[PDB]
């Protein structure tokens, strides 16, 4: 009985709906009656063209602000090069108006879309914090298609204020259910960058989203890491189609590319899911993604089955998002139990790294305590080590059930001698596994060079339920 | 830093 979009460019939005059955299955969700009505999404970027013919209808002032110039108007700053078109393109992916004879449509074409202008100026900690913490009780979902530079040699994450914003958000946002923070995993693929060296994507408070090309391959710009949760389509080679969305100066573009285009789609799908069940917590949302994401069709050299029978890849997480499956499962979903946290300091003495280091440890996952965990969610391996050439290192974490998470792959461009100072490598691959048993940490020198260093701290942090 |  459902009538699909009549927008001129909808037919070119292959990722939303397609005969080829190689899409995000969004139409299936619309058919179930979900279009994002009543949900507020904010794009933290370089601004939003609120008067764009395909955005005005859904624009929400209450979900917008200009942190760069300190005013409530997020209108982009126009320039010959059109530098500030990025935010507008992302916004259109989420909530471009439907059936209005203009361009295409957003995943959640009935959702309210706002924008925070915060990338066009000096991006300080305070800037990020005010953006991430803007109207926690009005805005449901925050989408961020930006982050630390992808030079493949830096390790960076949010500063104090930003962290506090993330924490206040998942604790108090949406009346206690927690703000949903969707993040783009990164474009450092060509520099062999690792998204676990990015504190924003690596955070358990954000759903890090990777990309897949139209033909189902890992894009050239893609970064691999164990913190990524799921994937959505984006650009690839010149024979593969790209993302169709709203462009600066009230235009329509068919060439929105890179990791930037993936997060917004995820945000849109999550918006449909919230409409299907407004009582979902920030953790419930991550559970839904893990359970409904599809590997099938996506090609990767590292698909592996975790302890609970699910396929995971460091390039795709649990696979492609399935809007239809998301809204379906959302309806009968029972809120998960309170989040427990189990801290386990492993080392009783420093360990020399040398060519290879292996650390084994049998844990009881807080058995007998109030924070005992039998069903794992996120897991962090907080490491503190020194090394002469950081990029030569490769770190792996093996769960008791045999799931092997690569916390850090070699980064040839990383010649830093500063090692890692209590960096929290995170993995989503052992989600739902029983964390008790023997955990194994592997640190290896992937180079022929005679490198040297010392591992001084290895704290295992388990999040989950019983 | 921070880049698009
Ligand atoms: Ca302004
Ligand atoms: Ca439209
Ligand atoms: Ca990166
Ligand atoms: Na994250």
């Amino acid at each position: 009985v459902y009538q699909e979009p009549t927008d001129p460019k909808f037919p070119q939005q292959w990722y939303l709906s397609g005969v080829t059955q190689r899409d995000l299955n969004v139409k299936a969700a619309w058919a179930q009656g979900y279009t994002g009505h009543g949900i507020v999404v904010s794009i933290l970027d370089d601004g939003i063209e609120k008067n764009h013919p395909d955005l005005a209808g859904n624009y929400d002032p209450g979900a917008s602000f200009d942190v760069n110039d300190q005013d409530p108007d997020p209108q982009p700053r126009y320039t010959q090069m059109n530098d500030n078109r990025h935010g507008t393109r992302c916004a259109g992916e989420v909530a471009a108006v439907a059936n209005n004879g203009v361009c295409g449509v957003g995943v959640a074409y009935n959702a309210r879309i706002g924008g925070v202008r915060m990338l066009d100026g000096e991006v300080t900690d305070a800037v990020e914090a005010r953006s991430l913490g803007l109207n926690p009780n009005h805005i449901h979902i925050y989408s961020a298609s930006w982050g630390p530079e992808d030079d493949g040699k830096t390790v960076d994450g949010p500063a104090r204020l930003a962290e506090e914003a993330f924490f206040r958000g998942v604790s108090q946002g949406r009346g206690g259910l927690g703000s949903i923070f969707v993040w783009a995993s990164g474009n450092g693929g060509r520099e062999h960058d690792s998204c676990n060296c990015d504190g924003y994507t690596n955070s358990i408070y954000t759903l890090s989203i990777s990309s897949a090309t139209q033909f189902g391959n890992v894009p050239w710009y893609s970064e691999a890491c164990s913190s990524t949760l799921a994937t959505t389509y984006s650009s690839g080679n010149q024979n593969e189609k790209q993302i169709v969305t709203t462009d600066l100066r009230q235009k329509c573009t068919e060439s929105h590319t890179g990791t930037s285009a993936s997060a917004p789609l995820a945000a849109g799908i999550i918006a449909l899911t919230l409409e299907a069940n407004k009582n979902l917590t920030w953790r419930d949302m991550q559970h839904l993604v893990v359970q409904t994401s599809k590997p099938a069709h996506l090609n990767a050299n590292d698909w592996a089955t975790n302890g609970v029978g699910r396929k995971v890849s460091h390039s795709y997480g649990y696979g492609l998002l399935d809007a239809g499956a998301m809204v379906a499962l959302a309806q009968n979903w029972t809120t998960v139990a309170p989040q427990r946290k189990c801290i386990i300091d492993i080392l009783t003495e420093p360990k020399d790294i040398g060519k290879r280091l292996e650390v084994r440890k049998t844990v009881t996952a807080c058995l007998g305590e109030p924070n005992h965990i039998t069903r794992l969610e996120h897991a962090q391996a907080r490491l503190t080590l020194s090394y002469n050439r950081r990029g030569d290192l490769a770190i792996h974490l093996v769960s008791p059930m045999g799931t092997r998470s690569t916390l850090l792959a070699a980064r040839p461009h990383d010649y830093s001698a500063d090692g890692f100072n209590d960096w929290a490598f995170m993995t989503t691959h052992s989600w739902d596994e029983d964390p008790s048993g023997e955990w194994v940490l592997e640190i290896e020198n992937t180079s022929e060079a005679n490198n040297y260093g010392t591992l001084t701290k290895f704290t295992l942090v388990l999040y989950g339920t019983a | 830093x921070r880049v698009r």
